[PDB]
RNA sequence: CGCGGGGUGGAGCAGCUGGUAGCUCGUCGGGCUCAUAACCCGAAGGUCGUCGGUUCAAAUCCGGCCCCCGCAACCA
RNA sequence: ACUAUG
RNA sequence: ACUUACCAACCCGAUGCAAACUGCGAAUACCGGAGAAUGUUAUCACGGGAGACACACGGCGGGUGCUAACGUCCGUC
RNA sequence: UCCUCCUAAAGAGUAACGGAGGAGCACGAAGGUUGGCUAAUCCUGGUCGGACAUCAGGAGGUUAGUGCAAUGGCAUAAGCCAGCUUGACUGCGAGCGUGACGGCGCGAGCAGGUGCGAAAGCAGGUCAUAGUGAUCCGGUGGUUCUGAAUGGAAGGGCCAUC
RNA sequence: UGCCUGGCGGCCGUAGCGCGGUGGUCCCACCUGACCCCAUGCCGAACUCAGAAGUGAAACGCCGUAGCGCCGAUGGUAGUGUGGGGUCUCCCCAUGCGAGAGUAGGGAACUGCCAGGCAU
RNA sequence: CGUCGUAGUCCGGAUUGGAGUCUGCAACUCGACUCCAUGAAGUCGGAAUCGCUAGUAAUCGUGGAUCAGAAUGCCACGGUG
């Protein structure tokens, strides 16, 4: 609702001038916005994959696809197709409603915080941050934490360069170094 | 190998059977397909026996 | 893979078979504007009647061109002109598209009006 | 070990050559893959057998995207 | 002494050696050593035959090294009434026709060239000529 | 060469049925004794001959190379 | 249950 | 953080080798059809009677051996 | 004994105590069908996370996969994932291939009755080629056959199977 | 009759890959939205439905370019059927067939049926 | 009299950072003491082994010599017992 409605009126028009594109359409756009909990001692017990799960549950707002292993490989020890890890993809509304949630309450909560790295683009145009903690967020009740776990966050945009990202974030005001 | 011999025995009681192979060890629930008994002309039920 | 080729790669089975088998079919052609259909010939070049939300006669009828009551008009359409020429059996090709809402209606439309398949 | 061993010789190949003329059922190539598909009624069997569906003249082509070998048939 | 580092196989077929020879200019270098019959170098006959040019150029020079022995070669031991199986792999060959450059050189002068190939050529069981360079 | 067996802490041995290295002695540190030995307590240490394969994974399955044993090398 | 040596 | 006269994967250019390599590819042979001439029906099927199943050398294509053997094992005359 | 490659001379076949490797099984899904999907490897970024694990994107184009040797196949995938299921049916079979024979293999199509699919259709096991054992004797089930004076039964036959 | 687009083909790299330029009235693509048909082992990304505010950026199509691919003679060489000869592990003569590589060179495909749109 | 509730804690104080004070020509090597912050090991100690028979052992403080400054040592003093 509010940075979507902010991004069609503000942004759109305010990266034409920096940039000069000729069509509407060049302008960089958010596609998606990618958690994980890359779990790893789900070969343990399968109640830290549920504790895994229903915190992404909370954060994002919509149920986790449990990922199973490509392959087998011996230093973690683990069987092709055992769970460990899960994730959720986030689009159109839930997506936005998440990204003002990041931007507004929880990169504020995070300890020790001198920005973020804007070096952490990928090569063409898309950004990936830890999280150390899940408490950070306000839906995952504190006192019920079993065990304090951390986290991915991947925004993958249509942009051709980091530069174009990091205008587009910018202009959401993200808080970068 | 540790791969046995089964009757599959029709459900209408024409002892007519068919006979295939089953691992013991993997699978210890009873086997239970549909198949044509020749003798009342129909498909049928077919349950596990011994050989 | 942009989605034609893709589209195309789903369709190339059902249409290898149905030259071996030597058949008439209903090729149907979806967009999400409009929706055409072709009865192409035995041997796979030469088409023997057709029709679309482009062609006027039915544009002229219709709401708007790319939707289930357009499609139900098209299909409608190929086989009153098909039974003119005599073409009864024909082989429903879906060309890739699912038998699902708008392709679906075509073929139920084309069933009702009596083309057999 | 050592060796010694081979199997038998599975007398596979081309029976039938183009312009012969062949009877429905009539196997046309025995052969391990397809390095021959079937064409105009031509059954490929389980073992990748070809064989006639109908009477007629046997004719070997190349069709297709990939230069594929078809046998096809004149049916007289 | 030259000798493939891995194969596929051990053992190889004796086969035959006819017909004329690819690698029939001197590309590589100025002047080269030219077989003009045909017969199989061993690998021993090959570094015979270089360390007969390198000592003479005093280490001048460059020299390439054009046939390399990757056929192997078998001998039963000494009585083996014949049968049970082919045998051991004692040694390694190139097959050389006529026409194949073996040996070239250059920095160095025609004078000299001409006396290292010569001191190569006592070493090697087959004939040879000496031969320069053509501009095509 | 033909056949078979064996290379594991410093020593002698077990583990070889793929996912986990033990036993007795020795070494080191502490005690007891005037001191040493015995005795009591505590701690470490093994590229599993070597190279290469197979497997997600090799002391272990498989091949080559090296050393070490045993048996056979006969009828003229 | 103890034990040897200088 | 800096210098390197040391090995140097991949890519690039030039250069060879292969029974168990092939993005190429003959001659011959083999299968089928049509057409003369020729050949004492030389083809095929069915009955009666066998012998034979230790081959040798020569040429050509190969395996094995030392591109040894009046050696050995296939193919074809 | 069986399977694959070469030897084998561009149809088939072709020997040696010639050169290389495999099998003596597995699977009610790893079979059937409808619908969908496309690999290895390397680079960049990213909590614990390291050369190696879940996430994102790019290069790459089958260098992958195919239960197991090798070869030939495979994108219309024969590779991968889901739904529903038992055609891993019974009777047959024009006609071919391959064997000295015993035998072994391919098979459109017909009848009965199933499954999947909206339908055209597809399905008589598995991408193909190994995974095996004649007869005699005996065993277990079934049967419109037989039954030594007649009625039964014993035994014998036929079908299934060990 | 010309120009443009869509669908189904024939043909299978002289037809492809890259590089540069260009097209939106229709067409096509992205595109807007989703209670309902349907869908995600999470997600309207895909599939699907209800649409038409915006855009030709991507994609697709058309045009140009010999950078990479691709095709490719003539001659000679290799090989080889039959007959003959040698200094016979390998060659030569008569004769019939005659490559591969490379060279000149070619090349930015050609062609059919149906639908629609603009011009005349 | 209040407070903590069996917790590596309001137990424990090592270590390190910051800022001072004093003695001394001079506290870098190398003094003591103060303040703020930091908050290791340690949950009664294997084999073994020491001291003590009464105002003793145990525990609590006080003073002195040496000495500019530098006592958990040394020598002495009483409390409880």
């Amino acid at each position: 609702a509010k940075l979507h409605d902010y991004y069609k009126d503000e942004v759109v028009k305010k990266l034409m001038t920096e940039f000069n594109y000729n069509s509407v359409m060049q302008v960089p756009r958010v596609e998606k916005i990618t958690l994980n909990m890359g779990v790893g001692e789900a070969i343990a017990d399968k109640k830290l994959l549920d504790n895994a799960a229903a915190d992404l549950a909370a954060i994002s707002g919509q149920k986790p696809l449990i990922t199973k292993a490509r392959k087998s490989v011996a230093g973690f020890k683990i069987r092709q197709g055992y769970p460990i890890g899960c994730k959720v993809t986030l689009r159109g509304e839930r997506m936005w409603e998440f990204f003002e949630r990041l931007i507004t309450i929880a990169v504020p909560r995070i300890r020790d915080f001198r920005g973020l790295s804007a070096k952490s683009f990928d090569g063409r145009g898309n950004y990936s941050m830890g999280v150390r903690e899940q408490i950070i967020f306000p839906e995952i009740d504190y006192d019920k934490v079993d065990r304090v776990r951390g986290l991915d966050i991947t925004i993958t945009t249509t942009a051709k360069s980091d530069e174009e990202g990091r205008a587009l974030l910018a202009a959401f005001d993200f808080p970068f170094r | 190998g540790i791969r046995e011999k089964i009757k599959l025995v029709s459900s209408a009681g024409t002892g007519h059977f068919y006979t295939t192979t089953k691992n013991k060890r993997t699978k210890p629930e009873k086997l239970e397909l549909k198949k044509f008994d020749p003798v009342v002309r129909q498909h049928v039920i077919y349950k596990e026996a011994k050989i | 893979m942009d989605k034609k080729s893709a589209r195309i790669r789903r369709a190339t089975r059902a249409r290898r078979k149905l030259q071996e088998l030597g058949a008439t079919r209903l090729v149907v052609h979806r967009t999400p504007r409009h929706i055409y259909a072709q009865v192409i010939a035995p041997n796979g070049s030469e088409v023997l009647v057709a029709a679309s939300t482009v062609e006027k006669a039915i544009a002229e009828q219709l709401k708007y061109t790319g939707n289930k009551d357009a499609a139900a008009a098209v299909g409608k359409a190929v086989a009153e002109r098909a039974l003119e020429k005599g073409i009864k059996d024909v082989s429903f090709d879906r060309s890739g598209f699912q038998y699902h809402g708008r392709v679906q209606a075509l073929a139920d439309a084309a069933r009702e009006a009596g083309l057999q398949f | 070990t050592r060796n010694g061993r081979d199997s038998e010789a599975k007398r596979l190949g081309v029976k039938r050559f183009g312009g012969e003329s062949v009877l429905a059922g009539s196997i046309i190539v025995r052969q391990r893959g397809t390095k021959f598909h079937a064409g105009a009624n031509v059954g490929c069997g389980r073992d990748h057998t070809l064989f006639a569906k109908a009477d007629g003249k046997v004719k070997f082509e190349v069709k297709g995207p990939k230069n594929r070998k078809f046998i096809s048939i004149e049916a007289e | 002494m030259l000798q493939p580092k891995r194969t596929k196989f051990r053992k190889m077929h004796k086969g035959r050696n006819r017909g004329l020879a690819q690698g029939t200019d001197v590309s590589f270098g100025s002047f080269g050593l030219k077989a003009v019959g045909r017969g199989r170098l061993t690998a021993r006959q090959i570094e015979a035959a270089r360390r007969a040019m390198t000592r003479a150029v005093k280490r001048q020079g460059k020299i390439w090294i054009r046939v390399f022995p990757d056929k192997p070669i078998t001998e039963k031991p000494l009585a083996v009434r014949m049968g049970k199986g082919k045998g051991n792999v004692e040694y390694w060959v190139a097959l050389i026709q006529p026409g194949k450059v073996l040996y070239e050189m250059d920095g160095v002068p025609e004078e000299l060239a001409r006396e290292a190939f010569k001191l190569a050529a006592a070493k090697l069981p087959i004939k040879t000529t000496f031969v320069t360079k053509t501009v095509m």
